[PDB]
């Protein structure tokens, strides 16, 4: 559905974001 | 060459002098701020 | 971010219908039932942890639910300040001038 | 004369349940 | 004591009108102890106030279809019954 294939597009990509943030 | 160049380089030299202090400042927060944004995770802007 | 999600988000109600399609869709598969899922010799103790993070989970949910409660109560707001505009034009000085 | 102002403020009017 | 208060749910009228027709409710529905003797209490107070005769709904079940003039209708629900007064001239 379109609807978890947005909610998961931005949690995929806050989770890139944040991983790239994370490097640690 | 001029006078009034000269002047001007040294109001410059003058200014940099003055804003030695305000650089040393700005470095120290820019320093607490990235220890800061780094130990919280505030991770930082994509465009930021 | 919060402030990420909403803002990638935005104000289209088919955006806001997707979220809360995709959050309900979410929150659903967190039916939380065998706490110590032990997959071989040592058992991985993954029960309350996993029982706080998907009371966690269902917090964002939650809070998901409010902040688009918020965005559909402005949105509803502006939805019903425009019709009333319309409705009180219709009334006062209507299409037939 | 009157005028009609039609401007209903329709809404959802549920029965308790 | 039930609140009939009212959500933001429709309002297009006039804010006297609406406390006065809530206040009326609420006290008719609180004195008489049956609910068509508080019906009529509503009535006759509404009537008393904003010259006779018009009727209101307050009940379980609300749901209708008019042309709703304005500054004396609204849509809502007034505690355990739906708040739907709207006077017509």
């Amino acid at each position: 559905s379109e609807e978890e294939e947005g909610q998961s597009l931005w949690s995929s990509i806050l989770s890139e974001v944040s991983t790239r943030a994370r490097s640690k | 060459a001029s006078t009034s160049d000269a002047v001007t380089f040294i109001t410059y030299v003058q200014s940099l002098k003055r804003k030695i202090k305000q650089f040393e400042k700005q470095v120290e927060l820019y320093r607490n701020g990235q220890r800061l944004l780094e130990k919280q995770r505030f991770q930082f802007p994509p465009s930021w | 971010q919060a402030e990420n999600i909403y803002n990638r988000l935005g104000e289209d109600l088919n955006k806001w219908q997707a979220l809360l399609v995709q959050i309900r869709k979410a929150r659903g598969t967190f039916d939380n039932a065998e706490t110590k899922k032990e997959f071989g010799p040592v058992v991985i103790d993954y029960g309350k942890v996993q029982s706080k993070v998907n009371l966690k989970y269902d917090s964002w949910h939650k809070e998901v639910l409010s902040k688009f409660g918020q965005m559909l109560g402005s949105n509803m707001t502006e939805f019903h300040s425009q019709i009333s505009k319309s409705r009180q034009e219709l009334e006062q000085h209507s299409v037939d001038t | 004369p009157r005028e009609i102002v039609t401007y209903t403020k329709e809404t959802q009017t549920p029965v308790m349940a | 004591m039930c609140d009939r208060k009212a959500v933001i749910k429709n309002a297009d009228m006039s804010e006297e009108m609406q406390q006065d027709s809530v206040e009326c409710a609420t006290q008719a529905l609180e004195k008489y102890n049956i609910e068509k003797d508080i019906a009529a209490h509503i009535k006759k107070e509404f009537d008393k106030k904003y010259n006779p005769t018009w009727h209101c709904i307050v009940g379980r079940n609300f749901g209708s279809y008019v042309t709703h003039e304005t500054k004396h209708f609204i849509y809502f629900y007034l505690g355990q019954v739906a708040i739907l007064l709207f006077k017509s001239g």
